[PDB]
RNA sequence: UCCCCCGUGCCCAUAGCGGCGUGGAACCACCCGUUCCCAUUCCGAACACGGAAGUGAAACGCGCCAGCGCCGAUGGUACUGGGCGGGCGACCGCCUGGGAGAGUAGGUCGGUGCGGGGG
RNA sequence: AGAGCGCAAGGGUAGAAGGGGGCCUGACUGCGAGGCCUGCAAGCCGAGCAGGGGCGAAAGCCGGGCCUAGUGAACCGGUGGU
RNA sequence: UAGCUGGUUCUCCCCGAAAUGACUUUAGGGUCAGCCUCAGGCGCUGACUGGGGCCUGUAGAGCACUGAUAGGGCUAGGGGGCCCACCAGCCUACCAAACCCUGUCAAACUCCGAAGGGUCCCAGGUGGAGCCUGGGAGUGAGGGCGCGAGCGAUAACGUCCGCGUCCGAGCGCGGGAACAACCGAGACCGCCAGCUAAGGCCCCCAAGUCUGGGCUAAGUGGUAAAGGAUGUGGCGCCGCGAAGACAGCCAGGCUGGUCGAGUGGCGCCGCGCCGAAAAUGA
């Protein structure tokens, strides 16, 4: 990775850009609530996914932890946090599409994706593809 | 610009400084107080800002 | 830590705006470079300070490619 | 290039835009700040012979005579893309002669 | 397909949606007009419809219009359509995303592997007569490691591909599993 | 008045990039030459002077295409001065005045001054 | 224009503030309309007048350096002067 | 000596703060500024507002720069296998620069960019407005709430700034059970008059056991989550069904009959259920 050290917290405003449409594989998993999702959380789901459906299709992860996450070590107030204990997170607004699978049955994905949302710290809904795009 | 008949119905104690000055501009001292004024853009301008405080009427 | 250090505020910006009378010498704009440019009756000095060259009203020109200029349109 | 022209225009008034062709040598006296020329003492595409330097000097007295009968006097000289030295030189040079 | 349009002027775009009418707009080199299909309907229409097949739109002007959905703004926060772009066709050539049907099972997917399908459709310049209900893709000789580009398409008569002639269309990527749960664990 | 050229400003890519075409009477360029004035960290490439003949190939001038670039609505939304509402909370919602970016439709191989030579 | 612009970062910038040359020392004296900034003290910009100069044919430009850091009241004392 | 603590006595009337900046062997002290007040000036300039120009880089957005980034492509470099030094050749579900595509992220990124804010002009605005010169001040511990950020743990009746507000000084009055700052409202005095505000109108307790339409059976309401469930009502879609379905019942391994009208699954809204253990009596 790169860039610089540690970074503000900021707020999590309206769900705005935070959200869109399935954009690879068949089914999707989308965020209802706002959240910092931890790498240890992503990766927790990632595995829980495959490990569920072995020699599986393709899982696309479309959220990514560029936010470094600080945390002072059981002391008191002098300077910014050492930080990084939980390392990094992904800012995730209501509506964002985190993971989607491809190469699978409706009940394979309706499971994989189901399990995952469990591993996540948030409330999530699952998605198809309907038609919704942009073209003519 | 017919007459405007502004009455003060909600107390300003707790609205922004401006909003109080607004009423002072329009010339409203006390609550439930009658005050009639020319419908110029300027009078309107303030009368709008305190809209939530007054009840306007066209005369 | 090793931080919490900084340099006092430099209070720079457009000092006179479009359509203000100004005397000669009036600093018109204080600036980081040529964010603005001189022009008509408007000199500029070591730091890039722009300043009236005769009393009169100020106006602001945008000129794309050429950049933005500021002038005094004199009168008396 | 033309850096010069910028430098001149700054001064204030009365540019003498000396253009010069391989057989010719025109010359406007442009009052900027309105986009108009005042006099236009061309040369080869005007009237005069074919000897260049002596031509320039002659067209110098061109603008000269043409000018005073109007009011001009600021020698303000567009030493255009050509470096002042010869044809261009003589040009303003004659404009000074009178 | 066909869907009953309506005209719209002053109506509060937002107050409309509460009713059920998904606002929208029809426009083309000469035309531009405020409208509003019905949502429950547009759904069904557009569910199958999308932006490949045309939709002729009926106003109480009786006018059947030769249009298709140029773009639809979905509202973030639980998907839903906000409002609709309707490109009135005429007859001159017009660009548009025509589908792609990937047919046949490749060498890849057999020995375990995965249907990667970059474009479930593609953009081509074409006149309205040619509404090529789709395009074929000889996906079968494909292998995990191999990928069919754009310059390799079964192009119907008279149709010209508007996209770059080198965009990839699909590809066959490896599956994914536990030869990557052990290795992905300690190694990193 | 009109048409082409030349010098020159104004608009600031809807002037531009690239491609086809064309103009040498005039105008301009390239061009002949390096004795004089003048010139290169080496060169008459550039500046400079004197100028047959040749040329419009390059350059530039005028046109014509929309591949790149550039310009780009409308509709809708985000956001949001001001005013409010629910809930236990990170937050969510309405009223009112403002309203994008991106994306579609689309446009675009310029507009125009003053002066000069030429039919 | 993503380079360069002595050095940090920034803003500026080739229609030069960047590279190279020829001549030069205005890294002047006497001043200073008028402003920026500001509790105070301080800091900053500055046309123009005079004196005598520098480069330029000239219009003109020069009161150090693209700019913004590179510093220290007052006392007491050192050196040189009218 | 005490930059500390304590104490400072009659009445009525008008106005009325501050708890901030700068410096400070300064940090619970001071000096100048800021805010209060008094006197003498000036006279429509004042807050607020309308129109008008200018100036700006946030929210939002965006990826053109700086970086970050998942998948794929094309593609140098590497590692591995065939082959051998006539060094090259070929492959490569290996890592991967640049590049393109799809998809994205950023306080110290911006091709863009709001509302808004600042200022000057013209206009309304005679106000316990405004300017100018002076006498006297106190203040220079603030706090809470709303909004925008930092810190913190997107903890704290935490902390630190910004805009605003109220308490401070309105622990005066109404509401909120009680309660500085939440809601209402700025208490000159009197009244055994009236209208209201917030909040309320079954009793304690003033005023509807008011009218109409629904929802809930938990005492929910009487205020706890991920998650769970044939709660309940309301709406939408898919599957088999009077050519006999689902449910059971008779026979065989879906088939048959008999029965005879609906049945199965998904999805969204309203109210509810579980999840739900604390110490004096509820
Ligand atoms: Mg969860
Ligand atoms: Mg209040
Ligand atoms: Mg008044
Ligand atoms: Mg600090
Ligand atoms: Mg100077
Ligand atoms: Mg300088
Ligand atoms: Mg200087
Ligand atoms: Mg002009
Ligand atoms: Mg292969
Ligand atoms: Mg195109
Ligand atoms: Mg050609
Ligand atoms: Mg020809
Ligand atoms: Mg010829
Ligand atoms: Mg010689
Ligand atoms: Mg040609
Ligand atoms: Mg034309
Ligand atoms: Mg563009
Ligand atoms: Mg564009
Ligand atoms: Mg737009
Ligand atoms: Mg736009
Ligand atoms: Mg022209
Ligand atoms: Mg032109
Ligand atoms: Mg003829
Ligand atoms: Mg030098
Ligand atoms: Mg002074
Ligand atoms: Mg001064
Ligand atoms: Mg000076
Ligand atoms: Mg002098
Ligand atoms: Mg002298
Ligand atoms: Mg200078
Ligand atoms: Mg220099
Ligand atoms: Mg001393
Ligand atoms: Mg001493
Ligand atoms: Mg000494
Ligand atoms: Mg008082
Ligand atoms: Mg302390
Ligand atoms: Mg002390
Ligand atoms: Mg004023
Ligand atoms: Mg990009
Ligand atoms: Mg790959
Ligand atoms: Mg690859
Ligand atoms: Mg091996
Ligand atoms: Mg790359
Ligand atoms: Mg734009
Ligand atoms: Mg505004
Ligand atoms: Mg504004
Ligand atoms: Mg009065
Ligand atoms: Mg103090
Ligand atoms: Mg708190
Ligand atoms: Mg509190
Ligand atoms: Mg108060
Ligand atoms: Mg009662
Ligand atoms: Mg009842
Ligand atoms: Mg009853
Ligand atoms: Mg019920
Ligand atoms: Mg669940
Ligand atoms: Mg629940
Ligand atoms: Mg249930
Ligand atoms: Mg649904």
């Amino acid at each position: 990775r790169m860039k610089y050290r540690k970074q503000q917290r900021g707020r999590l405003k309206g769900a705005t850009k935070g959200g869109d449409y399935v954009a690879f594989g068949d089914f999707g998993l989308v965020a209802l609530e706002p959240a910092w999702i931890t790498a240890q959380q992503i990766e927790a789901a990632r595995v829980a996914m495959v490990r569920h459906f072995r020699r599986g299709g393709k899982i696309f992860i479309r959220i990514f932890p560029d936010k470094p996450y600080t945390k002072k070590p059981l002391e008191v107030r002098m300077g910014k946090g050492k930080g990084n204990v939980e390392g990094y997170v992904a800012v995730v607004k209501p509506g964002r599409v985190m993971f989607e699978v491809a190469g699978v049955t409706e009940e394979q994905a309706m499971e994989a994706l189901r399990i995952a949302g469990h591993k996540l710290p948030i409330k999530t809904k699952i998605v198809r593809r309907d038609a919704y795009d942009e073209a003519q | 610009m017919p007459r405007l008949k502004v009455k003060l119905v909600k107390s300003p104690i707790g609205y922004p400084k401006d909003q109080k000055a607004a009423l002072k501009a329009l010339g409203l001292r006390r609550l439930q107080q009658e005050r009639v004024l020319e419908d110029t853009p300027a009078i309107r301008g303030n009368v709008e800002k305190v809209a939530h405080l007054v009840r306007v009427e066209v005369v | 830590t090793k931080n919490g250090r900084d340099s006092q505020a430099k209070r720079l910006g457009v000092k006179r705006y479009e359509g203000q009378v100004v005397r000669a010498g009036n600093i018109l704009v204080r600036q980081r470079g040529t964010r603005f440019k001189p022009g008509k009756n408007v000199g500029m000095g070591r730091d890039f300070t722009l300043f009236a060259l005769v009393d009169g009203v100020v106006e602001f020109q945008d000129r794309g490619r050429l950049g933005r200029y500021v002038h005094v349109r004199p009168l008396a | 290039k033309f850096r010069v022209r910028n430098r001149i225009k700054r001064t204030g008034r009365l540019r003498l835009s000396v253009f010069r062709s391989l057989k010719h040598i025109y010359a406007q006296i442009i009052d900027d700040e309105k986009g108009v020329t005042l006099v236009s003492a061309s040369s080869l595409a005007l009237k005069l012979k074919g000897n260049k330097t002596e031509v320039a000097r002659q067209v110098g007295r061109a603008l000269a005579e043409k000018a005073l009968a109007l009011g001009i006097k600021q020698v303000a000289f567009d030493r255009g893309p050509y470096k002042y030295h010869g044809r261009v030189k003589a040009l303003a040079e004659g404009a000074r002669e009178g | 397909y066909r869907l009953k349009a309506y005209y719209r002027e002053g109506e509060k775009p937002s107050a409309l949606r509460r009713a059920g009418k998904l606002p929208g707009v029809m426009y083309n080199r000469h035309l531009n007009r405020k409208v509003y299909v019905d949502l429950v309907e547009f759904d069904k229409v557009f569910r199958q419809a999308s932006i490949h097949h045309v939709i002729v739109l009926e106003l109480p002007d009786g006018q059947s219009l030769p249009t298709l959905v140029r773009q639809v703004n979905l509202d973030k926060r639980r998907r839903r359509p906000e409002h609709v772009d309707f490109f009135v066709l005429s007859d001159e050539p017009v660009e548009m995303y025509v589908p792609l049907r990937f047919v046949g099972t490749p060498a890849g997917v057999r020995a375990g592997g995965v249907l990667q399908e970059i474009h479930r459709d593609i953009l081509v310049k074409v006149s309205p007569r040619n509404i090529p209900e789709f395009i074929e893709v000889d996906v079968s000789g494909l292998e995990i490691g191999d990928s069919l580009h754009a310059s390799d398409l079964k192009l119907p008569p008279g149709v010209e591909l508007a996209v770059s002639p080198e965009e990839t269309i699909a590809a066959v990527v490896p599956p994914e599993d536990v030869e990557k749960l052990a290795e992905e664990a300690a190694a990193e």
